[PDB]
């Protein structure tokens, strides 16, 4: 049985980046040659491992993470980087062994008048740990007194929408992103490349 | 040859000031990104923007930037006397096989 | 991550100069180190780049042949030599470094990013 990469890369819809999705890949054969030969991708980069070697390697687990961001923000998805996405929405560990893959989704994820369903987290009282996630929409407070859940100056709602219109410049157009992470322990391999 | 950039710019306190940087068919015209640095006297350069518009953590929120056509731009906003420095742009050039830098821009406050 | 750099130089024309840099507070081996120069009152210039695990540098065409770059795994240190010096070689030289490790593209070639996130204190070299 081949691994279910069609449920990852060919789904209809993707998560908002503050509430990013993860999927586990196990007990299957991973034909990675399908991915790195594809013309579908506007960016494809691997860390710790070369793409051609993924056909030979074996892993205890594999994980696939999925979300939508702006075309300019993709550069914040790398080990050691900092910014609104890297600090408060999605954090990679310094040991990251895996690949980052992205493609333009303007015809899917934009709409006339702007698609406001996609959100990111603009505020948080402290930075994320690697692979941390959150949901709670509590008011960010930084004023002289507590905000008590009421909006105002230094009493801010923590999330902001992207608002993708169909005709904006390529750095403001929506991009779909997949991050693949490879895991190996003393516990036996459950994913391998084909032979 | 290298990225073309104006020698100096100026504005009043609390205003916006815009610095421009422009490439060729190589570099910015080939679709490569542009990055921006600041230098104070007697001191090594400091990064302000990467990836056309990404701003590091710990750079203040007045600095914004973009890329369009064969050009990129830096905007300084809510201007203060602390913002007097020399500003450089950078991009990759596939016809040099390495980095290229602009000629620099000394900002000045009008007082 | 903090870079630390060699002290200043004074030399006659036709002599040669050694410049050096050290990393601290993190991994040395997987990160690109780049050498930059700045003449007095003038814009920045890129000379060349090394990744220690591959050892062979990239060089800018103006500096290739007069300049050579090298690094040590055991001491977390990078070095440069400039040869057959002339008066216009009077400048400040900086080491600088990427914020991310090198990466493999779709064809398995190692690559590095042109952003200089971290900078050394700079070495003033002077030629009589
Ligand atoms: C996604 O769908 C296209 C069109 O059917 C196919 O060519 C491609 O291989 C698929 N990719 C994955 C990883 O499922």
């Amino acid at each position: 049985n081949l691994c279910p990469f069609g449920e990852v890369f060919n789904a209809t819809r993707f998560a908002s980046v503050y509430a990013w999705n993860r999927k586990r890949i196990s007990n299957c054969v991973a034909d990675y040659s399908v991915l790195y030969n594809s013309a579908s991708f506007s960016t494809f980069k691997c860390y710790g491992v070369s793409p051609t070697k993924l056909n030979d390697l074996c892993f205890t687990n594999v994980y696939a993470d999925s979300f939508v961001i702006r075309g300019d923000e993709v550069r914040q998805i790398a080990p050691g980087q900092t910014g609104k996405i890297a600090d408060y929405n999605y954090k990679l560990p310094d040991d990251f062994t895996g690949c980052v893959i992205a493609w333009n989704s303007n015809n899917l994820d934009s709409k006339v008048g702007g698609n406001y369903n996609y959100l990111y987290r603009l505020f948080r009282k402290s930075n994320l740990k690697p692979f941390e996630r959150d949901i709670s929409t509590e008011i960010y407070q930084a004023g002289s007194t507590p905000c008590n859940g009421v909006e105002g100056f230094n009493c801010y709602f923590p999330l902001q929408s992207y608002g993708f219109q169909p005709t904006n410049g390529v750095g403001y157009q929506p991009y779909r992103v997949v991050v693949l992470s490879f895991e190996l322990l003393h516990a036996p391999a459950t994913v391998c490349g084909p032979d | 040859s290298v990225l073309t950039q104006p020698p100096s710019v100026s504005g009043a306190p609390g205003q916006r000031v815009t610095i421009s940087c422009t490439g060729s068919s190589s570099n910015i015209g080939a679709g490569y990104d542009v990055h921006w640095y600041q230098q104070l006297p007697g001191t090594a350069p400091k990064l302000l923007i990467y990836g056309n518009s990404n701003r590091p953590s710990g750079v203040p929120d007045r600095f914004s930037g973009s890329k369009s056509g064969t050009s990129g731009s830096l905007a300084i906003s809510g201007l203060q006397p602390e913002d007097e420095a020399d500003y450089y742009c950078q991009s990759y050039d596939s016809s040099l096989s390495g980095s290229i830098f602009g000629g620099g821009t000394k900002l000045t406050v009008l007082g | 991550v903090q870079l630390v750099q060699s002290g200043a130089e004074v030399k006659k024309p036709g002599s040669s100069v050694k410049v050096s840099c050290r990393a601290s507070g993190g991994t040395f081996s997987s990160y690109a180190i780049s050498w930059v120069r700045q003449a007095p009152g003038q814009g920045l210039e890129w000379m060349g780049t090394i990744i220690p695990v591959f050892g062979a540098p990239d060089y800018a065409q103006k500096f290739q042949g007069r300049v050579t770059i090298t690094a040590d795994e055991s001491t977390s240190t990078a070095y440069m030599e400039v040869r057959s010096l002339r008066s216009e070689d009077t400048a400040v030289y900086y080491c600088a470094r990427d914020a991310s490790p090198y990466y493999y593209d779709r064809s398995g070639y190692p690559r590095w990013a042109e952003d200089l996130h971290h900078w050394g204190q700079g070495t003033m070299v002077t030629v009589s």
